[PDB]
């Protein structure tokens, strides 16, 4: 008789790896030296269901990045590379977008960045509630702009931003790939108008579409008997 | 019969029994919004009565989208077309008249932000298969497959959930054994305070027979279900300079 | 094959030439049993490894207003077996629910837990369903379930129903 | 043109077994307490022999 | 220039100079009617601006019928079509912008119950020759004779009276030497309190140049006259039961 | 080809043989539209992804002191289309601005936002511009814009106009 762990915040405010970001430090294809992530809550199926218990949600965000590096094999594993610096730039809704590792949009002012050297504690940056409306929508029964044009159930209004990742240093002499892991912990959660859990599996991350599943697991009889 | 009270809104009148179990949506009454508001005080606050529907033994259910079902209903649809932003709360009377020799049951819910699932998975839904205004869209009992259509199946209700778990939303149970009518009052629910009334559907009325209509070999094979909807505390943006 | 339909909820009851037969029955395990597995209460209770509290059942008769009859809603406590008779279920904990004057009986089951065989709920005929002329014989019962206000949980986990692609 | 009173079906009339289907509605009319008249005349229904 | 005050009604805005000689009709302001009234409080109380007209040297005059000129003007025409009985008062701003090198004069009256005389004596007038809604009906300078048409002549104004004696009605004089705009406020005038708004014309705006437009050999040959009308205190019958 | 000059600001208005034509018009988007793109208010508003508030317009007539006439400054609210007539713009929200007694009309447009089609501002002829002898017919209107005191912004970003060498 406690009911302190059935709270909304003791149910949703837990960290979870949501995406893995792979990028290198020396290539020839000029887009494998960086990677990005458009921030949403629809990639981990667990957290997607736990947020689809409710229609409107409203939370802060605390992201912790776990950054690890492993060198690719070559002729020249015998090297002395100094410690690597990574950049994690945040693009708010309405910000410019880089198109290479040497693009000017890595240098712009109103895109907050974090510079981390190898060996330290993992980085961390908080992201506030940055919607125009009062709460995010998990569900949206309508069109975004000019109905019967545009995708059904979009809700332009609830975008949170996106991240970009590159190695700050120059091109090294051996290829070293770095994979980061993103721990997305929502904070100060308030939820409204609850709704039943999903029964069917998921098919895409941008719509509610499904194949019809059953209702439960079927029995053999209707009346029970002894062992 | 049982102390019938006669409600008159505007120039329309409807009859209701004395008991009148009214379900307020989430405990909240529809009120005004406490960059200027302009309200159509009562010229749009009257009962709008839809067509009766056809409940055989094999009827599986119906749904209406608000407020898309009142786009051809006089001054409410006029104020939908002239203004740009909108806000309203609703009152829904659902009568279903039948004799004492009939048996059946109905769930009457109102589902905010009911995003429908398409029949074919990665395709697009037309608007004529989501909403229709007048006479409703009917569920199916099996897995339907039509070109650019909602996945119509009762046991998932077009949303992917169990249909028995729809009692979390504001509901009543019309049991023809005892009850005769259901009455649900619904406030305004959105993340923004006013949204465009043609693009965004606020909620979805749903009527589903759990216990099917079932009767003798000589009675009437067919009972109607009369739906009556009446907006409460509606207002729009209005055009001035100041 | 009744699960993929709306017939999965309807419990058939009609006129029986015997009198001590059984209408339905299910093991009383909210979350382990396949009956109230995907029920909303089973869905809140699959996100926890420990849970305790009470449970309400509700049984609604969806037949005509002219039919009448009696049922015997027996509750076999945990440890006790399933009865095979109306008479063996009668000496236990039972309730006689008259159709003709109460369309819904509510049965608040006492203490049930999975880490604080939990019980059975069986339904026996007592009398047949007496019907006048020009009124159909086949009818339906529907169940309802929710918790009481004394329900606690202790340790969150991942749900056994979401499987990763 | 002072108005109209129409009556529409909403649902069918649900009937059990051994009960007849055909039925009847009857109307009634009277005035309220705010009814006035202003100028007497001869009635258009009595015709002299 | 001269302390311009900027009036904003609804979502419309117009500019007016500080002086603003306002003529109230018969000393009476438009108010509500002190069997139930239903008013469209402000969603129909905004400035509705007609087209500018063409005043050459030889232009003889124009007339508009109320409220028949606002039947295609949004929610006022909507409330004309949905309701059955109607009542409103009006406010009419008539601007006529010109340079100081032009000369002329205008009478701007409002004539209650202006029953028009036909061209051919014992014939019938069509509705398209009485009123038009938008761009006005023009007087003639001579005795006109058309099939099923108003007798169009300035010196009798289509009513059989002397045109110089139209100063008994609420008028102003727009003299381009000094004045620039005229403003007339008109209450509701009828023998019944509410009449049908499609059959009965309440009044008639009339603009007549006594001193004609006259100018140099190099100036603009053509000045516009902008008419702006805005209803005040409108209400209708409304549909409820009670 | 008028952008690379000082003619880019001058709005031509003269004597018209019709009367319901249109003088100018632009979409009401301070920062997205190419009209008030490089305006100082558009430059403060391009450094933010969210902004809301009001907006003032000002229209000044730069003709002679002898000319006179009337305009119709209509405001189409968002959602509503652009009118094609003087009469369709008249039934909306409009203001009649007399040249001969007010050389500047100020039009404080109500609530406009990009994340708190936003509107239109059109200008219609009402009457022609009446001119005496030995006074030139061609004249000019100039616009002005600034915000009101209720203007907020929420999230800084990089400006889309500076491109790195």
């Amino acid at each position: 008789h406690v009911r302190s762990e059935s709270s909304v915040e003791n149910f949703l405010s837990r960290s979870a790896c949501v995406y893995i970001v792979e990028y290198k430090t020396r290539d020839d294809t000029p887009d494998k030296m960086y990677d990005s992530w458009v921030i949403n809550t629809r990639q981990v199926a667990q957290l997607r269901r736990k947020l689809e218990f409710f229609t409107y949600v409203r939370f802060d965000v605390e992201v912790t990045f776990v950054i690890t590096s492993v060198q690719d094999d070559s002729t020249r594993q015998n090297t002395d590379t100094p410690a690597l610096t990574h950049q994690i730039m945040y693009v708010p809704p309405g910000g410019p977008i880089p198109q290479a590792v040497d693009d000017y949009n890595w240098q712009t002012s109103t895109n907050p960045s974090v510079f981390w050297t190898e060996g330290n504690a993992p980085p961390r940056m908080s992201i506030p509630f940055m919607s125009v409306g009062n709460a995010y929508s998990n569900f949206y029964d309508g069109w975004s702009h000019f109905s019967q044009t545009g995708v059904y159930g979009f809700n332009t209004l609830n975008n949170m931003g996106k991240l970009y990742f590159r190695h700050v240093n120059d091109k090294t002499i051996s290829p070293i790939t770095s994979k980061v892991r993103i721990y997305f912990k929502p904070k100060h959660v308030k939820a409204w108008v609850p709704r039943p859990p999903r029964l069917c599996e998921y098919t895409h991350k941008d719509n509610v579409d499904f194949e019809p599943k059953g209702v439960t697991t079927s029995r053999t009889q209707l009346t029970i008997s002894n062992s | 019969s049982d102390r019938v009270r006669s409600i008159t809104l505007g120039n329309s009148t409807i009859t209701t029994q004395e008991s009148a179990n009214v379900v307020v949506g989430y405990g909240v009454w529809p009120d005004y919004l406490s960059d200027q508001p302009t309200q159509p005080d009562v010229a749009t606050c009257r009962f709008y009565t839809l067509d009766s529907v056809s409940w055989m033994k094999e009827s599986q259910g119906w749904w209406w989208k608000f407020p898309d079902a009142l786009r051809d209903m006089g001054l409410f649809g006029q104020n939908m077309q002239y203004h740009y932003l909108g806000r309203s709360g609703y009152t829904i009377h659902v009568q279903c008249n039948a004799s004492k020799f009939h048996q059946g049951c109905l769930l009457v819910v109102c589902v905010p932000e009911a995003e429908m699932g398409a029949a074919n998975i990665n395709e697009k839904i037309n608007r004529e298969h989501l909403s229709n205004g007048e006479v409703a869209n009917t569920f199916s009992g099996t897995k339907s497959s039509n070109t650019n259509d909602v996945q119509q199946a009762v046991f998932n209700a077009g949303m992917g959930v169990a249909v028995g778990n729809l009692t979390i939303f504001p509901h009543q149970w019309i049991n023809l054994r005892t009850n005769n009518c259901a009455t649900i009052v619904m406030p305004y629910i959105n993340s923004v305070p006013m949204d465009n009334m043609f693009r965004h559907y606020n909620f979805t009325l749903m009527i589903i027979p759990f216990a099917k209509l079932d009767y003798a070999a000589g009675s009437s094979t067919y009972i109607p279900i009369t739906v009556t909807v009446a907006p409460m505390c509606a207002e729009y943006n209005g055009l001035r300079l100041g | 094959e009744n699960v993929n339909s709306l017939e999965a909820y309807r419990i058939p009851v009609h006129s029986v030439t015997e009198t001590g037969a059984q209408v339905f029955g299910f093991t009383l395990q909210p979350g382990a049993d396949t009956v109230m597995e995907r029920t909303l209460l089973g869905e809140i209770l699959n996100y926890y490894a420990n849970w305790s509290g009470s449970i309400k059942l509700t049984f609604m008769y969806c037949g005509s207003a002219m039919a009448t009859g009696k049922f015997l809603l027996a509750y076999s406590p945990p440890g006790a077996g399933v009865p095979k008779n109306r008479r063996e279920a009668m000496l236990g904990t039972h309730i006689i629910w008259d159709i003709g004057l109460q369309s819904s009986c509510v049965l608040c089951v006492p203490w049930i837990s999975q880490t604080h065989d939990a019980g059975f709920i069986t339904c026996w005929y007592q009398t047949s369903i007496v019907v006048p002329a020009e009124v159909q014989n086949q009818s339906v019962i529907l169940c309802f379930v929710s918790a009481c206000n004394d329900f606690s949980v202790r340790l969150l986990r991942d749900s056994p129903f979401v499987r990763q692609t």
